[PDB]
């Protein structure tokens, strides 16, 4: 609950590091 | 911003939310029941964050609180067994 | 999010279930591994 | 549970030691003091212990218990004849 | 479950449990 913050925002980073996960060349 | 969000996205972050809450190397629990049953809850989570939020950063802000709290359930659970 | 509150109770108790039994199985795989490995330093 | 009342601790050991003796039958040579052997009793244990808490009669309770040894029988003889 | 002495066998192993009764 006080790291809840922190561990949210590591999530979020998780969850949005799919986008550039996702390509070809 | 639904115009910038793919299928395959979307697919791929209901993985992510699946792997996050319980990952698991094997291929024989992907088989089970109970894990289908939380595949299932992702998808309709993914949804719901897909309808309410009125940004990307909020869906994935909302999809993130939701992974904390199932995993903090999860943990405390655990310690309480 | 009306039953999902309580949807969220079931779930993780299964997954927790599921995580014992996957625990208890590699156990079982490990302990049947150490009698095989005891049977065979026996036999020579 | 009411079938509790009349199955003793000592009854419970012996059912845990014939356990272990149907899953690893050995005359120890040495063999009880290894690791391995432990971590089975162990093993045993936990299965009795399931066994004792899921079972609504004593007669369920056997049969349980016996379809567990079944099972891991089969297993132990299944991966002996894959290691030959 | 697919085993036809599966029965017999439980049935060994039920009497050897019991047989821990009368051996006390």
């Amino acid at each position: 609950d006080p790291e809840k913050e922190k561990r949210i925002k590591e999530l979020e980073l998780l969850l949005m590091s799919t986008e550039n996960e996702l390509k070809g060349q | 911003w639904h115009e910038h969000v793919t299928q395959d996205l979307r697919s791929h972050l209901v993985h992510k939310l699946v792997q996050a809450i319980f990952p698991t190397p094997d291929p024989a629990a992907l088989k089970d029941r109970r894990m289908e049953n939380l595949v299932a809850y992702a998808k309709k989570v993914e949804g719901d964050m897909y309808e309410s939020a009125n940004s990307r950063d909020e869906y994935y802000h909302l999809l993130a609180e939701k992974i904390y709290k199932i995993q903090k359930e999860l943990e405390e659970k655990r310690r309480s067994r | 999010s009306a039953p999902e509150d309580l949807l969220v109770e079931e779930l993780v108790d299964g997954l927790l279930s599921l995580e014992e039994e996957l625990k208890d199985k590699e156990e079982e795989k490990a302990v049947l591994d150490g009698l095989l490995s005891l049977e065979e330093e026996s036999r020579g």
